[PDB]
DNA sequence: GAGAAGGTTTAGAATTGTGA
DNA sequence: TCACAATTCTAAAAGCAAAAAAGCCTTCTC
RNA sequence: GCUUUUUUGC
């Protein structure tokens, strides 16, 4: 099938995949969190019920008076986007919570409430999201970028080797909650097991142990298995396992039933212990020799005398045994400690602690938190009890108990934030496994540890903490206070929540300003992901492994679009099909492979669970059945790409694009490029500027269109039906009475946007396109915003370029352009820059905005009205005057350089100043055109009623004649029977007037909003903008690229009748440099240069058959013939089916080259570029044969010519000259001003003053850091003597160096000159 | 050019000599810095003599 | 006045931190004199007493001791020593780097017609800067009375300023400066000639001093004032008396690239050409040939040149004889400088052999000559390198037709030794090993192949039987000429592209069996990310490092200047040849 | 409304903690 | 006595440029 | 005319 708005451009579509799922709505990834941040939800797990639910019940201290929670509203707003936009206040919503108080009796746990007060409070507004995905804050567009940390959970390093300077490795178990406090248990050299808590000084671990409701004993018993040891009549024989022992030395008989099993001398190995366990060996005698060598489990007391016979965990020495061997017990409990399988670790650990009990660990510990104040018992106990253990203050997430019980290997994923005994004992074991050699470490770039926030878990963090503050002071005065007189409101006040929401969003690492010149940089401006912000690494202390990318960021991350300078890796951006999980992992989808068929279900797969199967390849050849049709196909098991059978997938790739980013896959040929240059043109891609005549691409790759509906800038169509009249500044599309709505008899009304300033000072336009009568389909585009076309993503034209040098000219990277572009304005751009002009009462005499001007003539009041300011079309240059605004000379003048009309002009003015002549005829105007606008929203619905008049006036004493005699409306008390009939015609009448009392109460509103001033700063009369609208032109200097990242600097403007000229006549456009593509292989330009010059051909083939008219079945003949071409190519478009004047249109929109859709990894091959070239009329080669126009030879060596789509990047060189001779100095330090904008001097490094010094350029240097800089007597004079005619400096002394020795003396340090 | 100046009600410790580290008073006064600190936030009581 | 108060925009007052830290202590002064009065118990006059402490020790150094005070916002506010010391104290900021009056910005871009010793600067920028000078000379010649006059004719722009303007930038040397300026010759002085634009036009010659293409790079220009300053500037750093590198005896004037293929492609030479085997009186009738289409700029000639070698002691002896030679090196030759021998522009003059080229002239001859013949070496490269018509297409890269056959054979070993695996007789070590051997071995014969097949493609007939030469592909001259890349590059642009490395070291068992010229599947594309995504780290995160070193560097050896004639000792070091296992790596003539 | 008004990554040097 | 050696704390981490937005004390009161 | 945050170029 075919849409009737995609029939007016097919794209010939190579590529041989056909891909299963479409590409997903790509701003997802915030729409999806802030729609969840919002939503009156039941059962309450996300959003703000969370966060109340969480909060709430308050309870005082038994004041028998406590507080609830019951629902909560969002207001509607009290302005829509577009007038926020143009005022400067949030596009904002009201939150209303239902609060409910109830006051209980005297002891009434049991005791039912006496008094129940109940309302609405109003705590702050909270600013929403635009449809787009972004904010409107002041005025300004603001995007809040997703964030990647570390998920809550518990994590093993290494610290491989970079340690004690011996090659020890060393080994760390972290626990880190969403928040609370890093738990860390660590090893050492010496082998001990310490702790710490918040990176801040360390401890021995079992100290914890110890405040944990412990005894030795229970320790002992945790982390060891015991050996009996039985004293008996001969010499303490002893029980033993056989599994014991592999690995291991005899230090003496190991016999039994009267035999020796294995004697000394020899090692037990396997055979050993198989002899062992085939006998059956219960017990063993041995020496006393080998017993001397373990430590005691338990605490031995005499029965006798009641004392210690011996403590736990020291040496059994000879001494000790003769001692404890006549104590009459017969039974000693040591510890199994073999070196390799098991280690003593906690036994010297519990040597090296200083405390016995719980009063010594808890003291310890407080000791360790807080110096200065001396320990308290129950203080210290407080504290170790809330660091931890109070659910209040420490959480993990609920993906933290999941991470926390999948990393140990349990069984339940639900659990309990607060920890427990349990989890932290298994913790201490699972690291000591580690130790000792069972288990292996986690890497922290695995994208399973790694958590996607975003705007909704964020907005709802900051939304928690200030609703605990606020929580805090209602709970402070809940206890104070006649509670009956108090409604439930005047102990809020809300300050807290609005401060704290407003905050985050205004002002914050991640709330930024929105980059918005194109769609392309808006579209991957949201889909990018931040390592950075509050709660993530840092640029300097970032790490250079983070920065890598890891094997698991296939169809996650991009690997090909981060912006290289200090963030470079830190800064993601999410892939295309990437999908968020339900706990914040990123997912990507992969076709179901049972059998080697290959079944279409497709299962999202996370990070985690990605390694266990074995996944094919996105391009893998199958038979349109699905068997692989390869015997050995390519898979990625566990991060290892490697080579398997024919069956043993368990898993495909949906699609060959879904490990590029959006803005990486709109380079055609992307296999082609080295990687660095595919970085490059992804990224200079984003900062093409728009221009006036946007131009499709020509050689795409199908995902414009996609690129140019996802994102807000066309105004597509939301109900289909037929155009009804179309203009520059607004569309009205009559609905189809199928989709229309039951009643209410709508139609659409779209209001395109009309040259508003961009952040970055661009002109953001909407053209339509659509005629009149013209049927549109739902979803179908109408207004071409800046850089599309047709629905389409233009960035750039496509120009005629030829590789070759041309007299140094193109030397480096120096581009050489034509005068036939200037001519044409086809890089012609438009910019607008809005000035403002704040009219503050300053002292002295309140000021004013009286165009009078004292110390002028009539040069600059020549275009003002007589309020000063400027007529709305009036051309101004540098220096010149805007508004009138004077000193009781303050008249906001163009800056220098600054040009081109005034397009609009703009008063606000604070309620209680009178509006001024000019501001009362422009808010005249915009009454006018608002009452206008408003009766244009007035319809034929009251057409069809008195249609409906008419036809229940049909007869009955009725006039047929007189019907159209007097106007419609009176046809109600004409001549009727009294039946139903007059009912009706009053029930009309009804009708007609609540239609005028339903216009007439909307249409009130708008006098008041437009009359009211609006709240400006406190002291300020009225702020006045103007919008300049400049418009640049392509000069030298400009800098301009590809799409393939070969950048450059036009170099020269030549005349068109020197460009090189084919032998046909036409001239080439733009010339670049063969000699940088080998070097900085980016093959890609070169392909899509001849496959622009097939398309062109092909183009110009149609355009020559069609202007010199030849019928319509040569036209869809050859259109088809070209839209055949290929071989398995997946697009078959059947052109039978267009009936003669769809095909004529098309032809018509195909006179400018055939555009052609190369997707990104599956692209066109030689071959196909080679045959779409024959079904022109271009040499197969690609290079054609040029001649010299300043001197009209031919080249020798044939040149490549072709089209190339050339972007121009906002680097202007008119933004980036800048001179100064002499202007106005800073006031500690008299030294030049810094920037453009204040008139301001270079910089003159340390390394230049080095380069200088190496010269040995002595007069120069005293001269540049003297004179020209500094020395202010010296500076006036040397101006004064260069003006006079000689050139002399008498130096002096700096007064920045004055500066530094009167700071010294300001310290206690006499620094003086000496002699 | 013109300075001015502040009259101390008591004398008071220029941090820059007493925590250099090497610190100049210390080691001057062969005693360590711990408790000099102490003294001089004034929770010690050095005798003289 | 050295921590003002200025009143901001409109209504308010921005107090600097000092102004806090003092008004702290004042208060707290206050207070300790009033308790002191009062003689009130101990407990409070010691806290008092304490806090007025900790009051100074933030005055003087904040932030030294713990709890750092922090004002309005949450962040440390800046004390006495903070505004002394660190990267933004005036040691760093204000005293040693300032910023300086009479100097402008803007990109830079490409003249190709400037001699080697000028730059084009914009005629607004120039008018700006020097616009002191410009009064000057009003006043001078009187065409205005006085600076009020001046200062609104240059204002206005009328016709005579701009021949005022052309006087005033006459022998007026411009320093230009590009941004990070890493060694001696960052800084050059130029004298401007006036330009209709707003970029800076710079001679190519000079781009790998500055190391600065044209991708939108920007300097910054100054101007000297004083008579000194101009004589500085003329003598010491002018373009032309720095065409030797400090750092080693190399020149810094090397001919880089678009340059050193023409002179490539010009003097050449191939089997058959129009014009071939004639004889030409000398050169200017070689070029009156090739300007007229009757012979090829490269075909086999001989000539009747006259070269003058300079044995006679400061006198030139000609010497006159016929050569076999080819259009292009005649041509070349009529611009060569007198005292040179013909053979050093008779072979096929890649950038080693230019460079040399330059060397020789400038020792055998002086340094006016040598800017002369760099001049006239940039301008016929790049008129001929035009000419030439030297273009790159997708069939200037030619596959081997071996390739199929090397990595099928390579793909049968792998699979072999894989099922030695499977019956385990092979460990695993030894098995990666020795896979990673054998496709390093395909990997070395399938580039030896394409390079066969490239540096010798054309086969081409004289009259008659057939024969060999040199192959005319662009891509092999832009790799050969030493114009731009190396083989490397063009093994992979055409054979495949070898073993990638995963980003712990380890080298991955699965080569990149494709090229550029074809396609790479989606994994062999992810894995040169990692090779790439490594090296892009490494540059951004490296630059900063080498630059703290140089400043140590500097920092350290910042005093030594050469004093004396003889200090009079009879010490020194014995130099010798070095060897590194291996031959002679530093020859006993680079090391004396 | 608004005036008052007290508020990582390493390295190098220095300490002290057993360990003689 | 007096010597290593382990723990603690301080010092540094390229240059130039342009843009944009924020921003200048809580409270306590008449 | 100062501090910070963010971005971008080289
Ligand atoms: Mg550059």
């Amino acid at each position: 099938v075919y849409s009737y708005t995609e029939k007016k451009r097919i794209r010939k579509d190579f590529g041989k995949r056909p891909q299963v799922l479409d590409v997903p709505y790509l701003l997802s990834i915030q729409l999806d969190s802030f729609q969840k941040f919002i939503e009156q939800d039941p059962e309450g797990q996300y959003g703000l019920e969370a966060a109340f639910r969480s909060v709430f019940p308050i309870q005082s201290y038994s004041g028998n008076s406590e507080l609830q929670y019951v629902s909560y509203r969002l207001g509607e707003p009290v302005f829509d986007v577009q007038e926020c936009q143009i005022r400067g206040v949030t596009y904002s919503a009201p939150l209303r919570v239902k609060l409910r108080l109830v006051i209980y009796e005297r002891e009434a746990p049991e005791g039912t409430v006496k008094d129940i007060k109940e309302q609405e409070v109003y705590m702050g507004e909270i600013p929403l999201m635009t449809d787009n995905g972004t904010f409107v804050i002041n005025g300004t567009e603001r995007v809040i970028v997703s964030q990647l940390h570390r998920s809550p959970g518990v994590f093993f390093d290494s610290d491989k080797g970079k340690t004690h300077s011996s090659g020890k490795v060393l080994y760390n178990a972290r626990i880190i909650p969403y928040r609370g406090s890093w738990l860390d248990f660590e090893f050492d050299p010496k082998d001990n097991l310490f702790v710490r808590i918040d990176r801040r000084r360390k401890l021995p671990a079992t100290i914890i142990l110890r405040a944990l409701n412990y005894t030795t004993e229970q320790i002992l018993d945790l982390f060891f298995e015991k050996v009996i040891f039985e004293i008996r009549d001969n010499k303490l024989q002893m029980e033993l396992v056989p599994e014991r022992l592999r690995g291991e030395t005899a230090s003496f008989d190991i016999e039994a039933n009267g035999k020796v099993y294995v004697e000394k001398g020899r090692r037990i190995t396997a055979r050993h212990i198989r002899q062992l366990e085939k006998d059956d060996v219960k017990l063993i005698e041995v020496p006393v020799e080998y017993i001397a060598g373990k430590v005691v489990a338990k605490d031995y007391i005499d029965e006798s005398t009641g004392e210690l016979i011996c403590a736990a965990n020291m040496e059994l020495s000879l001494d000790l045994l003769a001692k404890l061997s006549q104590s009459g017990h017969k039974r000693i409990e040591t510890l199994f400690t073999n070196d390799l399988d098991h280690g003593p670790y906690i036994s010297e650990t519990l040597r090296v602690d200083p405390t016995n009990d719980r009063l010594s660990a808890l003291v310890e510990i407080y000791r360790m938190m807080r110096p200065g104040e001396p320990p308290t018992r129950e203080a210290a106990e407080s504290l170790f009890e809330n660091l931890f253990f109070s659910e209040d203050r420490y959480d993990l997430s609920a993906v933290g108990r999941m991470k926390f019980n999948r990393s140990l290997l349990r069984e339940e994923i639900e659990g309990s934030g607060i920890l427990s005994k349990d989890d932290i004992i298994d913790v201490m074991k699972k690291l000591i496994d580690i130790r000792n050699g069972k288990g292996e470490v986690d890497d922290i770039d695995h994208l399973g540890n790694r958590r996607i926030r975003s705007v909704g878990e964020m907005a709802e963090n900051q939304f928690r903490v200030g609703l605990v503050r606020v929580e805090r002071a209602v709970k402070e005065r809940l206890s104070l206070g006649d509670l009956d007189t108090l409604m439930p409101q005047d102990m809020i006040n809300a300050k807290p929540i609005s401060a704290a929401v407003k905050e985050f969003f205004g002002s914050s690492q991640l709330s930024q300003f929105m980059d918005q010149n194109n769609p392309l940089s808006e579209i991957t401006h949201k889909r990018r992901i931040s390592a950075l912000g509050p709660g993530g690494l840092t640029r300097e202390r970032a790490g250079f492994e983070v920065r890598d990318v890891h094997p698991t960021h296939y169809g996650r991350v991009c690997p090909i679009e981060t912006p290289e300078g200090p963030n470079i890796g830190l800064i993601n951006s999410l892939s295309v099909y990437a999908q968020t999980n339900e706990y914040g992992f990123l997912e990507t989808p992969y076709r179901k492979v049972t059998d080697g068929v290959v079944t279409d279900e497709i299962h999202y797969l996370s990070a985690i669970e990605e390694g266990n199967y074995v996944i094919a390849q996105a391009n893998s050849n199958l038979d349109e059945e699905g068997h692989f049709v390869e015997d050995l196909v390519t898979c990625r098991s566990k991060g290892e790409s490697s080579l398997f059978s024919r069956d043993q997938v368990d898993y495909m790739d949906v699609s060959t694009q879904q490990v590029v980013s959006v803005g990486a896959s709109l380079i055609p040929f992307l296999e082609h490029d080295d990687a660095n240059r595919a970085l490059m043109g992804a990224n200079m891609q984003r900062q093409a500027v728009p221009t006036l005549r946007a131009d499709k691409p020509l050689v795409g790759t199908g995902m414009e269109r996609a690129v140019a509906v996802d994102s807000g800038v066309t105004a597509v169509a939301k109900r289909g039906g037929v155009v009804q009249y179309v203009d520059a500044s607004r569309i009205v599309i009559k609905v189809n009475e199928d989709e229309m709505y039951p009643g209410e008899a709508g139609i659409d009304i779209y209001n395109l946007t009309k040259y508003t300033r961009s952040n970055q000072n661009t002109c953001i336009n909407q053209m339509p396109c659509v005629s009149l009568g013209e049927p549109v389909e739902r979803g179908d585009v109408l207004a071409d915003g800046p850089s599309t076309d047709l629905g389409e993503l233009a960035l750039g034209q496509n120009m005629r370029v030829a590789f070759m040098p041309w007299n140094g000219y193109n030397f480096e990277d120096s581009i050489l352009v034509s005068e036939r572009v200037v001519q044409e304005d086809r890089f012609t751009t438009i910019h607008i820059q809005e000035l403002a002009c704040v009219s503050r009462d300053t002292k002295l005499g309140p000021e004013e905005i009286t165009a009078d001007i004292p110390n002028v003539g009539e040069a600059a009041l020549s275009k003002l009205d007589e309020s000063g300011i400027v007529y709305i079309g009036a051309e101004v240059t540098g220096g010149d005057i805007l508004v009138g605004k004077v000193t009781p000379d303050s008249s906001l003048r163009v800056p220098n350089g600054v040009s081109g009309t005034v397009i609009d002009v703009q008063v606000f003015t604070r309620d209680g100043v009178e509006k001024d002549k000019r501001a009362l005829e422009i808010e005249e105007m915009q009454l006018k055109q608002a009452k206008k606008d408003l009766s244009e929203e007035l319809q034929i619905l009251e057409a069809g009623l008195f249609s409906r008049i008419r036809a229940v006036l049909v007869a009955g004493g009725v006039e047929a004649e007189k019907l159209d005699k007097l106007p419609r409306d009176r046809w109600l008390e004409l001549g009727l029977t009294d039946e139903e009939k007059q009912n009706q015609l009053e029930q009309l009448a009804e009708q007609y007037d609540e239609l005028k009392h339903e216009f007439e109460k909307k249409l009130e509103a708008k006098r008041r909003k437009i009359t009211q001033g609006d709240d400006l700063a406190p002291g300020v009369l009225k702020i006045v903008k103007v919008y300049l609208a400049v418009k640049r032109r392509i000069q030298p200097g400009d800098k301009m690229a590809g799409r393939h990242g070969n950048k450059g600097v036009i170099s020269k403007i030549n005349p068109i009748e020197d460009m090189p000229y084919d032998e046909n006549g036409t001239p080439v456009d733009i010339v670049l440099n063969p000699l940088g593509v080998p070097s900085r292989m980016n093959i890609g330009q070169i392909l899509e240069t001849h496959l622009g010059m097939a398309a062109k051909g092909i183009g110009d083939k149609i355009n020559a058959m069609l202007k010199q008219q030849q019928e319509v079945a040569k036209l869809r003949e050859f259109i088809q013939r070209a839209y055949d071409l290929g071989a398995d190519v997946r697009q078959k478009v059947d052109l039978s089916t267009f009936s003669d004047e769809e095909v004529m249109r098309l032809a018509e929109n195909l006179r400018k080259g055939m555009p052609i859709a190369t997707p990104v990894f599956d692209g066109a091959k030689e071959a196909e570029i080679k045959e779409l070239l024959k079904l022109g009329d271009l040499p197969t080669s690609g290079q054609i044969r040029l001649y010299d126009g300043r001197t009209g030879e031919q080249f020798e060596r044939p040149v490549t010519v072709g089209y190339m789509y050339m972007l121009k990047l906002n680097h202007l060189v008119d933004d980036k000259m800048h001179a100064r001779s002499t202007g106005s100095y800073s006031l500690v330090t008299q030294q030049p001003l810094g920037g453009k904008a204040q008139f301001g001097g270079q910089r003159f490094g340390e390394m230049e003053v080095w380069a200088l010094e190496a010269y040995g350029a002595a007069y120069t240097l005293q001269e540049m850091l003297t004179v020209k800089s500094d020395d202010v007597n010296g500076r006036t004079k040397m101006y004064k003597n260069i003006v006079d005619g000689n050139h002399q400096m008498e130096p002096g002394m700096p007064e920045s160096f004055n500066v530094l020795l009167k700071e010294i003396r300001s310290l206690g340090i006499n620094i003086e000159l000496e002699d | 050019e013109r300075m001015g100046h502040i009259e101390l009600a008591s004398p008071t410790a220029h941090i820059w000599f007493l925590k250099s580290l090497p610190s100049r008073i210390g080691l001057l006064l062969d005693m360590p810095l711990r408790d000099i600190e102490r003294v001089l936030y004034f929770e010690s009581y050095v005798v003289i003599e | 006045d050295l921590r003002p108060l200025v009143p901001l925009d409109g209504g308010r007052f921005a107090t600097s931190d000092l102004n806090d830290l003092y008004r702290r202590v004042i208060n707290r002064n206050n207070r300790l004199k009033r308790l002191l009065d009062l003689a009130a118990p101990d407990i409070i006059v010691r806290n008092e007493k304490r806090m007025l402490q900790e009051a100074v020790d933030a005055l003087l150094d904040n932030g030294r001791r713990g709890r750092a005070i922090t004002g309005s916002n949450k962040r440390p506010l800046k004390s006495l020593a903070d505004m002394i010391k660190g990267k933004q104290g005036r040691f760093r900021q204000n005293l040693l780097g300032k910023r300086v009056d009479y100097s402008g910005r803007s990109v830079i871009t490409v003249g190709p017609y400037l001699r080697l010793h000028q730059c084009g600067l914009p005629k607004k920028m120039a008018l700006e800067l020097f616009k002191p000078f410009i009064y000057g000379k009003l006043e001078l010649r009187g065409l205005a009375t006085t600076i009020k006059a001046a200062k609104k004719m240059v204002e206005r722009e009328e016709a005579v300023v701009w021949d005022i303007l052309d006087e005033v930038i006459r022998e007026h040397p411009v320093l230009l400066n590009r941004a990070p300026t890493l060694h001696r010759l960052g800084i050059q002085a130029f004298e401007p000639v006036l330009i209709e634009g707003k970029a800076i036009q710079l001679h190519p010659l000079v781009c790998a001093a500055y190391n600065a293409d044209f991708d939108g790079d920007q300097m910054a220009v100054h101007v000297p004032l004083t008579l000194e300053a101009q004589l500085e500037a003329r003598a010491l750093m002018m373009s032309t008396n720095n065409i030797l590198s400090p750092a080693n005896g190399e020149p810094i004037i090397v001919p880089s690239q678009d340059v050193v293929l023409g002179l490539y492609y010009m003097t050449r030479d191939c089997v058959n050409a129009k014009g071939e085997g004639m004889v030409l009186t000398g050169p200017k009738e070689a070029e009156r040939l090739y300007r007229s289409g009757l012979a090829s700029l490269h075909a086999r000639v001989k000539v009747r040149i006259t070269e003058y070698e300079k044995d006679a002691n400061g006198e030139l002896v000609a010497k006159t004889s016929l050569k076999d030679t080819t259009v292009g090196r005649a041509i070349l030759w009529m611009i060569v400088p007198k005292g040179l021998p013909y053979s050093i522009v008779n072979q096929a003059l890649g950038k080693k052999a230019i460079s040399k080229m330059l060397n020789t002239c400038y020792r055998i001859l002086g340094l006016k000559p040598t800017v002369i013949f760099a001049d006239q070496i940039m301008y016929t490269g790049f008129a001929y390198a035009a000419r030439s018509g030297a273009s790159v297409g997708i069939d200037d890269m030619v596959i081997p037709e071996k390739k199929h056959e090397i990595i099928s054979e390579a793909e049968a070993e792998v699979a072999e030794i894989q099922e030695q695996f499977q019956s385990g007789l092979v460990t695993a070590g030894e098995r990666y090993n020795k896979v990673i051997d054998i496709w390093a071995a395909a990997n070395d014969r399938v580039s030896k192949a394409m390079m066969d097949n490239l540096q010798t493609e054309t086969v081409i007939n004289r009259d008659g039987q057939e024969e060999k030469q040199v192959s005319f592909n662009s891509i092999y001259m832009m790799a050969d000429s030493g114009a731009r890349g190396s083989a490397a590059q063009i093994r992979q642009l055409a054979g495949m592209r070898g073993l990638m490395a995963k980003p712990d070291g380890s080298i991955i068992e699965t080569p990149i069996t494709a090229n550029f010229r074809e396609g790479l599947n989606v994994l062999q594309y992810f894995i040169s990310t990692h090779g790439a995504r490594k090296g892009l780290a490494d540059t951004a995160l490296k630059t900063a490092n080498s630059g703290y070193l140089t400043r140590r560097l500097v920092d350290v050896a910042q005093d030594l200047v050469v004093t004396e004639d003889d200090c009079g000792t009879h010490e020194g070091i014995m130099m010798t040849p070095v060897i590194e296992g291996g031959d002679v790596k530093e020859p006993l003539r680079d090391r004396v």
